[PDB]
């Protein structure tokens, strides 16, 4: 026989190359990408089992460090605190107490700049404590010694906006459509498209807020089940509905700082002085546990014994409930979610929540940023689609909520992609010469 | 479905060709990137195919004859049971060896022909 | 002549100036050059790939197996290559350009078919 | 019969894509327009009308963006004068006043700190009220409340560089020279060439200075004529000379205030202090305006009365000429220009100029500029080459002023759109495969 | 074999025998943007060289005859000495200033040899 | 005959491009260049004779430009130190002399805030004489001039080499010519996509840790009968350099800002010391031996060489510099060039420290190098050295100030950029 070519053959390989932002005021630069495509095509790939691992996915990396130069870009240009980083002459509030919030909302006084540098203005303004620390009468910013605080700019939306993504020619994103697939392995249900479904960029540790949902029955993905350094991550068939809040009717101040600057301060409060809260259905909360242990016995081989238990790192951002209600910062004891043991109405369970405005994001060192107070009654709501647990080192094992890498939030909601080149050339025998 | 074909029943997929190439060619930056990518692929590979002789053709014959190192299967099978795909998982690292020759004899074959019509 | 000298006159007479027409084609302001020159590129291998479908690379000008249709339109080749300029025709064809270019990709896969079924 | 192609066919779109600057320092940086100029030659195209709807040409909002970016890059480097922003003690300059500019300049003390931190300097100044307020002998400058403040620095001129404007490849230029034409419609007359001549980034209001003269006669060319808000654009086919001065000797003094950061700052007046002023030849000037008022009876009907009157409001920046003159900006009062009807020589009209030194251009906010003070006495001599006007019962009246800008960049870019090149296309002959 | 400028110091003729070589090599944090517009200019160069082939009729060939003759005014030599004596970087100076006229030329008879085509398909 | 289009020929046209970095935690961010081929394919090419100008290859102005570029950037996000330009009280720190301190090494205090804007601490620091001057009543030099920025404590300054490459379609020629004075033609010739790395080694008055000549001494030049113009000689033997800093640095580091700190001499331990060079004398007067008789074929075998000292200007034109770790280091070269010339061995070269950098020729910029804990050892090879002609029957030379773009361009002299055109055209036999 003699050797003949082919051009536009249906054959690919692994490759990884970036990927492009599709996305239909904001901070993901919504506006900056393309509109997305209203009518999608997608195919089913006959007769092809391929492979994919969500843990070694280049996308994942890629979503994830580009929201965090997207985040500083869109932070950058605005106002700095740096002035605002004086003693701080500082007594409790104790006007209007449930005693639930003692020594939470403190009273300070502090001298500051003007649009007029010789000129300063005495000043005072609330704080929530936790960003707050004694010298010692005399306290800091707890960032002073830290990082430089960039005010947040005052119009702008954290609500995630989902993002879809899309190859570049040449190169084709393949979904896993098979259900119940685990990770790391054969998917024999697979199709190919160019763009994808967009995923917003939610970020939340402890529970997983507005991703998607297992089509049937929970699954639980994970890179090494019996590592015992790894976490797991929870799809849920079912949406948990949870509904937080900030009690408390707010004021807000506006005071110069410079030459066509100010800070938003605290101002006061209306009514009583209140704890910010969050409340889940209780029996449902209960069977969606059952049947995350349900899993894990699959996983265990048995009806065996776990207990949860409650997360122990010394660090808001390891323990707590970490969300973004509107623009400010819930920190929420989740205890009541993870203290009981399996064995082979709904009154919630009211999770108390602290409030923190300065924050840091990715938990990187030398930024910090501030987020202005918003006036009136904070509510929100969402819905839980999943969970990141972690799992202890006898015949009982214990499970506890964690993870603090955003990154798996990515992960979770990109399990089922992964990205190809087409390769169109090949060559054959054959019975054909030139 | 530019890929509709899945490398599955390769023979009637030599008819989707012209099908599959149809499709071919800080974010601003990321878009020049991704866009420029396109381009070279595309050139790369219709440079190659031009250099063997070839130019918006699809399939095309050669003069160069098929080697039992290359292949000793059935060669009963390659369109109706054998997938482009499990065949190239099977290239052997003949690819390089292959566009060698490939262009070896183009080369001798434009030669010959610019003899000839020196001849004439 | 000169580049778009045949533009205004007829399709007849800017059949031959197709040459010089088509010789023509190819510090953050900085990114405004660079994209300036990527988008030549675009255009003109779009030009190219899809000429490329149609068997039709490589030339000026390229003859196919499919007929013209009068019901796209009816005008005589007497008054389409002498009194027709092609600034007004492309303006008749816009309607169903695009209808002709899927014909002339269908027209060429059979060709290759054909081809394939000798060779 | 039979559908063939044909590629390289001389046809085209109109199409959105950014022009090429070529320039042959200064803000509109040589760096930054490395291109020159060959001067290829244009091509005449010989039976070709082309619809220009002149006002909706988007490279005008190229332009906008283009020379706002020049300009900001060019003062980024620039020294800061946020120290500046203190409380001043000022009183008035009385003792060398003309009888004119009547407590017109402030004689300010302030302190200022130094190179090193630990030490301060005290300063004396003088500034135009116009760039200070009263904070209740207690003041602070204009833009403390409002923005940030750069000093320009005194390497640039500022003088404006002519850019031609080049299609990319793949595009190509459509100039039309159909005298005597508005611009709005099918133009009959057109040349394509790769690039635009050369247009100079004159920034001004009320008056069009230093851009093309109409060819033939004056012609007033507008969106729509009948709506009295659309501007109402008028190039004058003869220029009208005018010339600019400031009188006034100025010292130049300057501080270091920062680490090795100079400020530069006006000092005494070394003669009389005299008002600026422009003027133009008064009979030049009334020739002129009757010939634009015969070109509005083109449009309003040979009886209808024509009223020219100054501005009825708007701030400075708005209800006079503003221009820059040798790096300083003038702002004249027309009143002299605009007062008459028109219904049926070795003299001169004098306007008067106020001058201000913090600079506010674009119409934005949280950013200005300050100009440094010009050494010695001031003399420009421009060409009025257009006017831009608005429009208010037998009467019409007509009081000049004009909008942003894009207004001046908007006629200079007339008679040319940009058309992206359509080479492909089919047409029936007699080959079949 | 030869890599890919050894042919430099053969004779032209033997360099005839180079020319996959060279063909095939042809297209072979913001200050590392030039390394983008690299890119792109290698993409301009071989694009601007391939429309050449194209518009005299010789795209997708390392040779192409003609229908032009040649012109001894450009340069008179013998057909011995060029291909045996002389080199394509000695030979490419003594033919310098005609490469204009040569293009244009093969352009020209290229173009009326495609609309001949196109009249005799028409008749047959 | 025919006309014939060859696609695929041989052939070059000079020409001036762009250069891509490639390379294989410090100021030239060199893990941003692509990991190079560690075997390029280098083409020996027969019968061709190139003309390499080095005085024309604009290969060094990118090094220049990127260099440059890579510098600023490395010091763009480091901490600014403005809040040092206040007055200081200063006197002489007397505590040890050994007769090294003639009055440089300085203890000054200062008021300076930080991290709160309503607080202030007492700051005991240590200055060298050359970078303070008197206002007991001193400032720092820096403060004349832009503020002073503090160099990034983690980002290194050892060169490291970069290899430049040309684009694709283009080629790097490279000669192989042994003695060869860089702007004459040269017949041995080779082809490599990327050049052998370059280190950004940063020096003047002497050429240090470059490549050296192949048997026998190099003198290049533009124009080797002017006197305003630098001859760069290469040497075809490395002489060794033990350079030592022997004082015992304790560094202190103070809070300044919002996770800002301020990095500087506090104590020393030891008594105090001169800093100082050691290359070998007998290796030195061979070397320079062999140097002059260089010289003696270009200008005659009739006449006398003598070396001097150049004469004029700031520190950085009359000293030797250098870093080494991150610690600018000025030598005196009267050991160097005191001899003339007609037809345990060590030279120990006196040596100070400058704390406030600014290099590059340029001004309005300023960086401040903060110091080693302990005791820095450095050692390097001369390579080459910068000569500078003078103006009857016998001549002097001394020690060049020095340009920057001379060490690049030394060592490129080797290299040129040229494109490559596949279409040409030759007549034929053959017509269709
Ligand atoms: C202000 O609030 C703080 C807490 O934020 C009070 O300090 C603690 O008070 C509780 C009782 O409520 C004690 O059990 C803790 O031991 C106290 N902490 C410490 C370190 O001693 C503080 O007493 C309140 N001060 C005023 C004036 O109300
Ligand atoms: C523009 O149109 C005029 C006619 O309106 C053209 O002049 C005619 O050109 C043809 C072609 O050479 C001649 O046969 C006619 O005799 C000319 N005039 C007439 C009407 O008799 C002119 O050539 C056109 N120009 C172009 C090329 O745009
Ligand atoms: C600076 O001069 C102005 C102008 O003369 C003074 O303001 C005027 O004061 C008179 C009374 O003497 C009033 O009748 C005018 O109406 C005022 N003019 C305006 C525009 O308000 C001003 O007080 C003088 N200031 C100083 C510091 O000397
Ligand atoms: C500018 O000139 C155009 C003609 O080229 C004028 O457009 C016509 O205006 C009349 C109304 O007076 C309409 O009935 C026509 O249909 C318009 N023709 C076209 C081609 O647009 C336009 O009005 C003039 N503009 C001004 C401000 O006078
Ligand atoms: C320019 O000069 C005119 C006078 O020619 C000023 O007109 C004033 O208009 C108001 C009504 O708004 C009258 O009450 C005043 O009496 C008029 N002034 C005079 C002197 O007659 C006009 O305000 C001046 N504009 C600017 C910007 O200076
Ligand atoms: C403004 O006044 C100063 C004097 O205060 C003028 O300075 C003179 O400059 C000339 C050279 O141009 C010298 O010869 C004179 O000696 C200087 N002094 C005097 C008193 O003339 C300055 O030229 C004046 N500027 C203008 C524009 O007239
Ligand atoms: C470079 O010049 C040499 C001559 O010194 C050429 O070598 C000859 O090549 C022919 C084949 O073409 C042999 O038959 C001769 O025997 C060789 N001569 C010698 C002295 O060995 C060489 O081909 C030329 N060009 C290149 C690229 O090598
Ligand atoms: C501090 O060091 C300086 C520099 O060595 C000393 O200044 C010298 O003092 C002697 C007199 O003892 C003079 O003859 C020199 O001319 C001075 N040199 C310079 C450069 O000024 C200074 O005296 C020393 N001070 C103390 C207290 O030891
Ligand atoms: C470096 O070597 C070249 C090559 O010899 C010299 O260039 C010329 O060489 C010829 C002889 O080969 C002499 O006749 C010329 O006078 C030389 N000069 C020039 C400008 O061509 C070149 O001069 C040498 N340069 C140095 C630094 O010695
Ligand atoms: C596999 O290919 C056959 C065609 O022979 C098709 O009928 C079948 O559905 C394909 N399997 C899939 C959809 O994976
Ligand atoms: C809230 O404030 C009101 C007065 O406005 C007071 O009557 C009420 O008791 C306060 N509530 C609490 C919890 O102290
Ligand atoms: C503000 O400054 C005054 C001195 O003018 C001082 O007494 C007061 O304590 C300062 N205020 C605060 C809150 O520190
Ligand atoms: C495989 O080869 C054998 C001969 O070794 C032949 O009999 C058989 O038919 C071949 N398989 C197919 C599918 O033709
Ligand atoms: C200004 O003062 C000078 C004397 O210094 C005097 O000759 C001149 O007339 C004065 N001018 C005015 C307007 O007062
Ligand atoms: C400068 O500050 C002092 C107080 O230290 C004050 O008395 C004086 O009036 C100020 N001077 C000026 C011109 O502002
Ligand atoms: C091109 O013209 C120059 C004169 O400008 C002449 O010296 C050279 O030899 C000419 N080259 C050719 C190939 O004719
Ligand atoms: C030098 O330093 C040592 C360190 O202890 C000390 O013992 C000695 O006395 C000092 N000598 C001088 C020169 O003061
Ligand atoms: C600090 O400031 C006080 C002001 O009273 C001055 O006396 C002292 O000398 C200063 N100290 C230093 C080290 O600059």
């Amino acid at each position: 026989l003699w050797v003949t070519v082919y051009y536009g053959v249906p054959v690919w390989k692994d490759a990884e190359t970036t990927l492009f932002c599709a996305s239909d005021h904001n901070v993901w630069a919504t506006h900056a990408c393309v509109p997305t495509d209203p009518n999608p095509q997608e195919i089913h790939l006959e007769n092809v089992t391929e492979e994919f691992n969500m843990w070694k996915n280049n996308m994942v990396e890629q979503m994830h460090e580009d929201i965090i130069s997207l985040w500083d870009q869109s932070l950058k240009p605005c106002v700095k605190l740096t002035p605002l980083c004086v003693t701080l002459q500082c007594t409790n509030v104790t006007n209007n107490i449930t005693d639930d919030m003692r020594g939470e909302l403190k009273n300070c006084s502090f001298n500051m700049t003007t649009e007029l540098r010789d000129k300063k203005q005495k000043v005072y303004s609330l704080f929530y404590r936790l960003d707050v620390v004694q010298i010692n009468k005399e306290y800091r910013l707890i960032n002073c010694n830290t990082s430089a605080i960039t005010q947040a700019c005052p119009k702008v939306s954290f609500e995630p906006i989902p993002i879809h993504y899309c190859a570049p020619a040449g190169f084709a994103i393949l979904k896993c459509k098979d259900k119940k697939f685990n990770g790391t392995g054969p998917c024999p249900s697979v199709s190919t498209v160019q763009c994808t479904h967009g995923i917003k960029p939610v970020v939340s540790t402890q529970l997983l807020l507005n991703g998607s949902l297992a089509e049937e029955e929970v699954i639980i993905r994970s890179e090494n089940i019996t590592n015992n350094a790894k976490n797991i991550l929870v799809q849920l068939n079912t949406p948990v509905q949870i509904n937080c809040t900030r009690p408390n009717n707010n004021t807000v101040k506006s005071i110069r700082i410079g030459p066509g600057q100010a800070f938003y301060y605290t101002g006061d409060i209306i009514g009583d002085i209140r704890q910010a809260h969050c409340n889940v259905s209780k029996a449902t909360w209960n069977e969606t546990l059952g049947k995350v242990v349900k899993q894990l016995r699959k996983h265990f081989g048995n009806n065996t014994i776990i207990r949860f238990a409650q997360s122990s790192g010394g660090d808001l951002e390891v323990t707590t409930h970490s969300f973004n209600c509107g623009g400010e910062f819930f920190y929420c004891n989740t205890s009541g979610l993870f203290n009981s043991t399996w064995i082979s109405s709904n009154d919630s369970i009211t999770l108390p929540c602290r409030i923190k405005q300065i924050i840091n994001m990715w938990q990187r060192i030398g930024q910090a940023m501030y987020a202005p107070p918003i006036q009136g009654v904070i509510r929100c709501v969402s819905n839980i689609t999943g969970l990141i647990l972690t799992r202890d080192g006898s015949t009982t094992e214990t499970f506890r909520p964690g993870g603090g890498d955003m990154r798996d939030n990515w992960r979770s909601e990109l399990y089922k992609y992964k990205v190809v080149k087409i390769e169109p050339l090949g060559v054959a025998p054959t019975r054909c010469k030139r | 479905g530019f890929l509709g074909a899945a490398g599955s029943t390769m023979g009637a997929a030599s008819m989707t060709l012209t099908v599959q190439a149809r499709n071919l060619l800080h974010w601003g930056i990321k878009q020049l990137q991704a866009r420029v990518l396109a381009v070279e692929h595309y050139l790369r590979d219709q440079q190659l195919l031009g250099i063997w002789g070839c130019s918006g053709k699809l399939i095309c014959c050669t003069n160069v004859p098929w080697n039992s190192s290359w292949s000793n299967r059935n060669l009963s099978e390659i369109w109706d049971n054998m997938t482009w795909l499990q065949w190239d998982k099977e290239i052997s690292n003949y690819t390089q060896i292959i566009y060698g020759l490939l262009e070896e004899s183009q080369n001798q074959q434009e030669k010959n022909e610019q003899d000839l019509l020196a001849l004439d």
